[PDB]
């Protein structure tokens, strides 16, 4: 899962690169700088719930849950886990990479029709 | 007087030689005015009737308020000009 | 004094029945509305010749150049009566004893540019008075005095 | 984004003591405090240099005036 | 007496008080250390600025659902200019010519002669919508309120064409508004 | 003689107005500069030049109601002129003036005479 | 009568000075329960 | 728990007779015309050299000076203590044609410390350069460009003076007497050229002109004097 | 304050002041701004006095249309009045009021004429955009949004 | 504030013979950018013909007289250098500036009407 997350990480830095530089490329050493640095924040978080179970079966993780939520122990992680979520999305708050106010479409307003759908 | 001013004010090149500018009198000062276009000063046009014209000195007059300013500032633009003497 | 006011006093829609006390166990300040104006009272009804003159008694225009202005020090004043006639000499040789009645005022002392209005006076205010922010936000409330 | 690398080795690097921190019981727990504590220096060397901030030294200068009466 | 000996004055006097005080240190602060932290770490403000968020789910939207409602109207609304016509049918307007003098943009342009009649009217009276700026000043000039706004704003066209407003379409409009535009007047009287 | 005057501090605490640090010890500093303007009007500008005992007249009052008061609240309060701070500021770009002021000549002749019809506004003499 | 003015009594006063009441408890009470909720969660975790 | 009033039943005043006063407004500035022709007649004492003349007109005082003596009334009225003149709200002009220096550059500063304004106001002519007042007012920079892109004049010691209002390569300086309210030329877009070009101008309905009814009577006089007594013969 | 205006004189109210000249205080200043607002509106319907709106002399003003159809000396005003306008005595004038942008102010130029000779417009969004170098020098480009966003720029007055 | 690039003070010369050097480096400057002008704005004009068009420009107003009016010969020039160099104008209108541009006997004006 955490693997996964990694390509599509390379896959976004993809699209601000070599196509032109008005607008793509302002955000991907920007874009790039900041899923590289909570990619920390969030590997961690998972890896200390994978403590708690010492599996990294998310069955495993789900079944153990059965008498307690680790939103209960671990509700600072659920704050950090979720702010990182988000920052790796790039939802906002942490929204700069399609910095609307400004880089008008951020790393999209080249991308049109099918390429803006994917 | 002897100032070729006509290179700062960025007038175009038809106001020094094409046109003629009257210095008139309608009581107590004087004006300047661009004489009319030979053809093409007013066609009606053929969707509703409007005053068409290609002149862009149609609606430009001048108030001045003494006759010599008046032939001061037609020398210093270097304009052709003439005068009208007002009926006594 | 602009205090805090009932949801009852305003004019807006409110709530009917228990969801009354709902809301006022919920919502953080009870007394804001909804911002909903009234529909039962908020635009219910729709809409459906000397003696009088002072333009012609405009104030003059009168320019005060160097040969006007020497006038004045030398001849006095219309009220208190005492060509090219440049003031720079004038300023050269001439009673100092008039310069400090005419072209200065309270013995010499320079005449402070004249006030728009004079009744500009400010005094610093208080939280408990103005009701505005309290004092570690970075600005001050001013009131005319 | 330099320091991303070693601090990302660090991180996954800590994989095999997920999956055994039972069996190497309270001798594993010494080890993995003192691979952190080796990587906390590491840590606390970044703090102090502050070498993360952006930092503003191209502008926002200001200086006060004095007389130099002659 | 003032300040002028000083030169200076009762304005410059600033008010007592006006200087800061001096700003607090790190030992200065109300809330202990572990109180800011506990608000810093758990979000208190953000927190409580989604609850408050939250709040304006459970109320009322202001939308209103165009075309099948409109939004109010004002009896003074200025929309299109439409040309009025007396119940005997003999048109309002009489050619003042105040209608081309007024109009600030330059959009009327109004051309006249005798009648057939002798009865003074126009006929030529052209609008360039394109050009006007719905002023209302040909509301206002009319000595016989021939010329008036409709509260309509739904004409728009494909072609800029369609917005050249000829006599014909003026008088189209003052006909088929004629009774809107009494609702508008009627409610307007006193004021005028 | 080499000496040097602090007009504006770069540090220390506000004074309400924005980039207007608390000078550290204006009263003398004040009075050092107050005093200074007073030699400068006697080295350049002419006695008949109305612009040299319009400073007298201010400087000296000032200066004078300066030394008196001893709280730095009083001093402002009785000048009339704002803060303290702003008091230095008044007095230094004021002796500046008295620099510039005798290098113009302005206490001459007008220079430059306008032509006769280069103050008349639409024919009508103003 | 022929015109739009105030009622002779005029209108009640308006709210225009800031009013924003904090809210929630103290913050060593939320400081506590999140010790709590660590201290129970860590009784349960053991517990499994 | 009250029921909400309704304000249309509310109780109303009547009111009958209107006793709307008309007097001369210019009687509240009887003072103001007095306090402020004391402080131009100061200025000139501080300045003989450089104000050839001033005038009030309500609570409104000018000072008239060359190009020449600008930037030195300037400074005075910037630094002297007397009148602290900090802001330069407006670099203004306009054209007068009939005179030689035909332009009439204004200059509107505030006084937040004494609480007033003051008006310098130096000719010019369409060659005769202005000196800049940047040195004293950063704040004119781009006061001065609208000026200059706007008449043409030229400001001596501008660090960056340039079209600030009109568009890149416009011929022209628009707000003079002389240039047409219409322009010279206007653009279209060419789709041989495929590009959007300048053409000469062209109206479809020309400029209306209805000046010419208008007024042939005098319609205002001389007026009644305010002037107070204390500047008079 | 500095110049009263229009029943401001009348009214009572407070200016915001701030401490820091930075975004935050110019946005605790403009919120200032609303309740300030708020509480002379509540004056202003208070303290409404009767009377007429516009001043009563017909040649500045058109006369009532229950007037202008009956009185001959109302009709021949309201016809001078919309063709050849009023004729403004000569002079200068240059009158600042406190826009909620700034000082915005027009120089006016009367020439005896019912058409103004210069107006020239003070935008208060026109200084301050000239200072934007001063202000944003250093800064980062969001601080640029920051920036523009807090000089309340309309460029249709920038531009006037 | 921070003037910008190719900025200079605007200054009343009162000399004949250095407002003669100022022109001179001034036309050498356009010719150093005349490979930059085909590039930055794209022109179908090869990088001769640009300064063969600089040189109907230069050579067109060497004869004025008046130093009053050789500084505003000279301020408005430089303007168009600034305009020019910092890449302001759009493409279109240097493309229509070099774009623009003998007579006809009177019976050919008469006929279509003249002017
Ligand atoms: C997901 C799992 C859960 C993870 C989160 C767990 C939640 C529980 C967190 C436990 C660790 C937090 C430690 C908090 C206890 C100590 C806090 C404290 O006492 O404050 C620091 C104190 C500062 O002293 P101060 O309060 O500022 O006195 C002056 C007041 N003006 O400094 C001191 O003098 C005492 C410091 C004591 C040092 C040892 C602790
Ligand atoms: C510290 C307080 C001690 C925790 C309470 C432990 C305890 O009382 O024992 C409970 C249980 C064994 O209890 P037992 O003897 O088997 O049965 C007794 C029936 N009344 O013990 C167990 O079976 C599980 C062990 C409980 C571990 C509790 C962990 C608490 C951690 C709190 C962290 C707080 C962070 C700050
Ligand atoms: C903090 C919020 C906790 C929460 O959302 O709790 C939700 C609560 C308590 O569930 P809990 O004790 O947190 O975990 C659940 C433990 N079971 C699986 C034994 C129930 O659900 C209800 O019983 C309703
Ligand atoms: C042991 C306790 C464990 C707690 C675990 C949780 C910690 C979380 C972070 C706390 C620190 C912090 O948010 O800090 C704030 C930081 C840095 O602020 P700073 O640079 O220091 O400026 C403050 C200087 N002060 C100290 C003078 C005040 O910036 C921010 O505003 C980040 C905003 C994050 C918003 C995320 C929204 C997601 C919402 C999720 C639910 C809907
Ligand atoms: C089950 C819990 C889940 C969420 C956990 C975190 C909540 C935030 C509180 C921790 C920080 C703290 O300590 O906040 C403390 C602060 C500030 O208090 P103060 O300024 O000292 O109060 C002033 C003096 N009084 C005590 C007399 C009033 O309180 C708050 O403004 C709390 C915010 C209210 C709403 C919070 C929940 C909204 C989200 C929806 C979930 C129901
Ligand atoms: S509404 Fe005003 S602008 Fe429009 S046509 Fe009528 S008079 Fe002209
Ligand atoms: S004012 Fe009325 S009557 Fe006169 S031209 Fe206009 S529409 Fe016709």
């Amino acid at each position: 899962l955490l693997a996964s997350g990694s390509i599509g990480v390379f896959g976004t830095v993809i699209v601000g690169w070599m196509s032109n530089s008005k607008y793509t490329v302002l955000a991907t050493v920007r874009t790039t700088a900041q899923l590289i640095s909570y990619e920390l924040v969030l590997t961690t978080v998972v890896f200390i719930i994978a403590l708690i179970v010492s599996s990294l079966n998310i069955n495993v993780i789900i079944e153990s849950q059965y008498n307690i939520w680790y939103i209960i122990p671990f509700f600072p992680l659920c704050l950090i886990f979720f702010i990182s979520a988000l920052a790796e999305t790039a939802r906002p708050p942490f929204d700069n990479v399609e910095a609307e106010s400004e880089l008008v479409s951020g790393h999209m307003t080249e991308l049109s029709a099918s390429p803006f759908v994917i | 007087t002897d100032l070729a001013k006509e290179l700062v004010s960025g007038a175009p090149k038809e106001l020094i030689t094409e046109r003629v500018a009257r210095i008139y009198q309608e009581t107590e000062t004087w004006k300047i005015d661009w004489d009319i276009l030979n053809k093409g000063n007013r066609w009606e046009n053929d969707l509703m009737g409007y005053q068409s014209s290609s002149d862009y000195m149609q609606g430009t007059i001048l108030k001045f308020d003494t006759r010599e300013g008046a032939i001061r500032f037609a020398k210093g633009q270097g304009w052709d000009y003439y005068i009208q003497e007002p009926k006594v | 004094s602009g205090g805090p006011v009932p949801v009852f006093k305003k004019y807006t829609t409110g709530s009917k029945g228990i969801w009354e006390k709902i809301r006022q166990l919920l919502t953080l300040v009870p007394n804001r509305s909804t911002g909903n104006p009234l529909v039962k009272n908020y635009r219910v009804p729709p809409p459906g010749y000397y003696d009088r003159d002072h333009r012609r008694n405009y104030p003059r225009l009168v320019a005060f150049d160097q040969t006007k202005v020497s006038g004045l020090l030398t001849l006095g004043s219309a009220q208190n009566p005492r060509q090219s006639v440049s003031l720079s000499s004038t300023l050269a040789t001439i009673d100092p004893k008039v310069v400090k009645s005419e072209l200065l005022a309270e013995g010499g002392s320079p005449v402070v540019a004249p006030s728009l209005n004079k009744k500009m006076k400010f005094r610093l205010t208080e939280e408990s008075e103005h009701g505005m922010y309290p004092e570690d936000y970075p600005i001050r409330i001013f009131a005319q005095n | 984004a330099l320091l991303f690398l070693p601090f990302d080795l660090e991180v996954s690097s800590m994989l095999p003591y997920i999956v055994s921190i039972y069996s190497v019981g309270i001798y594993g727990l010494i080890i993995f405090i003192l691979f952190l504590l080796i990587l906390i220096v590491g840590f606390i060397y970044e703090f102090n240099t502050k070498s993360l901030s952006i930092t503003t030294i191209l502008h926002k200068k200001n200086k006060a005036l004095v007389k130099n009466l002659y | 007496p003032t300040l002028a000996l000083t030169s200076g004055s009762i304005q410059g006097t600033h008010p007592e008080g006006f200087r800061l005080p001096r700003p607090k240190t790190w030992e200065e602060s109300s809330e202990s250390a572990l109180s800011k932290a506990t608000k810093w770490y758990l979000l208190s403000e953000i927190f409580r600025g989604l609850y408050i968020t939250l709040e304006m789910y459970f109320r009322a939207p202001y939308t209103i659902y165009y075309p099948f409602e409109k939004g109010p109207v004002s009896p003074r609304f200025r929309g299109e200019h439409a040309l009025r016509r007396y119940p005997s049918g003999e048109e309002r307007c009489i050619a003042c010519k105040l209608c081309e003098a007024v109009c600030p943009a330059q959009a009327i342009t109004i051309e006249a002669e005798e009648r057939i009649d002798g009865s003074r009217r126009t006929y030529k009276y052209d609008i360039d919508m394109t050009k006007c700026i719905y002023c209302g000043y040909c509301q206002e000039s009319c000595p016989v309120d021939a010329i008036v706004e409709t509260p309509n704003v739904e004409y728009a066209t494909e072609t800029r064409e369609e917005l050249l407003y000829n006599k014909e379409k003026l008088l189209a409009n003052g006909d088929k508004w004629e009774q809107e535009i009494q609702y508008a007047l009627d409610a307007d009287a006193p004021y005028r | 003689q080499a000496q040097e005057i602090l007009i504006k501090a770069n540090k220390g605490n506000p004074t309400g107005l924005t980039g207007l640090f608390q000078h550290p010890s204006p009263r003398p500093t004040l009075i050092t500069l107050y005093k200074a303007t007073l030699k400068n009007l006697e080295e350049k500008i002419p006695k008949e030049s109305v612009y040299r005992t319009a400073v007298e007249a201010f400087t000296k009052e000032r200066l004078s109601i300066v030394e008196n008061n001893e709280i730095i609240e009083d001093i402002e309060k009785k000048i009339g002129s704002g803060l303290v701070e702003e008091l230095i500021v008044q007095a230094n770009e004021e002796y500046d003036l008295i620099d510039k002021m005798a290098e113009w000549k302005a206490w001459e002749e007008l220079e430059e005479k306008p032509l006769d019809d280069q103050w008349t506004y639409f024919g009508k003499k103003l | 009568a022929t015109q739009d003015l105030p009622p002779i009594s005029g209108y009640a006063p308006i709210q225009w000075k800031r009013n924003l009441p904090s809210r929630g408890f103290r913050p060593v009470i939320w400081f506590l329960g999140l010790c709590t909720a660590t201290g129970y969660g860590f009784y349960q975790i053991s517990l499994a | 728990e009250e029921p909400l009033p309704v304000l249309r039943d509310l109780p109303r005043p009547e009111y009958g007779e209107l006793h709307a006063p008309v007097y001369n407004p210019a009687e509240k500035y009887k003072e103001q015309i007095e306090e402020l022709h004391k402080f131009g007649r100061y200025i000139m004492g501080c300045l003989p050299k450089f104000v050839q003349q001033f005038s009030v007109w309500k609570d409104e005082l000018v000072i008239y000076v060359a190009p020449s003596a600008l930037t030195q009334v300037a400074t005075f009225l910037k630094d002297h203590t007397s009148a602290q003149f900090k802001a330069c709200m407006d670099v203004t002009a306009a054209d007068y044609p009939t005179r030689t220096n035909r332009f009439d550059v204004v200059y509107n500063l505030l006084s937040v410390r004494h609480n007033s304004r003051i008006r310098i106001k130096t000719y010019a002519s369409e060659v005769s350069p202005v000196p800049s007042v940047v040195p004293l007012f950063q704040g004119a920079n781009w006061f001065e460009r609208e000026t200059y892109d706007l008449f043409g004049i030229f400001f001596e010691g501008h660090p960056d003076l340039r079209r600030i209002m009109t568009d890149y390569g416009f011929q022209g300086h628009p707000l003079r007497k002389d240039f047409p309210t219409t322009g010279y030329t206007e653009v279209r877009y060419d789709a041989e050229k495929r590009r959007v070009v300048y053409e000469p101008l062209e109206l479809t309905q020309a400029w209306r002109n209805f000046t010419v009814g208008s007024s042939v009577w005098e319609q205002v006089g001389d007026g009644k004097d305010f002037t107070p007594e204390s500047f008079k013969l | 304050k500095s110049q009263p205006y229009d029943a401001y004189d009348k009214v009572d109210f407070d200016i915001a002041v701030g401490t820091k000249g930075d975004c935050y205080d110019r946005y605790l200043i403009r919120m200032t701004e609303f309740r300030q607002s708020l509480r002379i509106i509540e004056q202003c319907c208070n303290q409404m006095p009767p009377g007429p709106v516009k001043v009563e002399d017909f040649k500045v003003a058109p006369p009532p249309r229950a007037l202008m159809k009956e009185d001959m000396e109302a009709l021949i005003h309201h016809f001078l009045l919309y063709t050849k306008g009023y004729a403004v005595p000569a002079g200068e004038t240059y009158t600042a009021i406190e826009a909620p942008k700034g000082e915005m102010a027009v120089y006016v130029v009367s020439d005896g004429s019912e058409r103004p000779y210069r107006c020239k417009i003070r935008a208060p969004g026109f200084a301050h955009l000239g200072a934007f170098d001063h202000i944003a020098r250093g800064h980062f480009l969001p601080d640029a949004v920051a920036i523009i966003g807090t000089m309340d720029l309309v460029f249709g007055e920038v531009d006037r | 504030t921070n003037p910008t690039a190719f900025a200079q003070t605007t200054r009343y010369v009162k000399d004949s013979t250095e407002m003669r050097t100022l022109v001179l480096n001034l036309y050498r400057r356009y010719l150093r950018h005349s490979r930059g002008f085909v590039n930055n704005y794209n022109l179908d004009i090869p990088a001769s013909q640009v300064r063969t068009k600089i040189r109907q420009e230069f050579e067109r107003q060497r004869f004025v007289k008046d130093l009053p009016l050789k500084n505003v010969l000279y301020m408005k020039a430089q303007m168009e250098f600034q305009e020019l160099v910092n890449f302001w104008k759009q493409q279109c209108h240097v493309m229509q500036y070099f774009e623009s541009i003998k007579g006809d006997s009177f019976v050919q004006k008469f006929l279509k009407g003249a002017q």
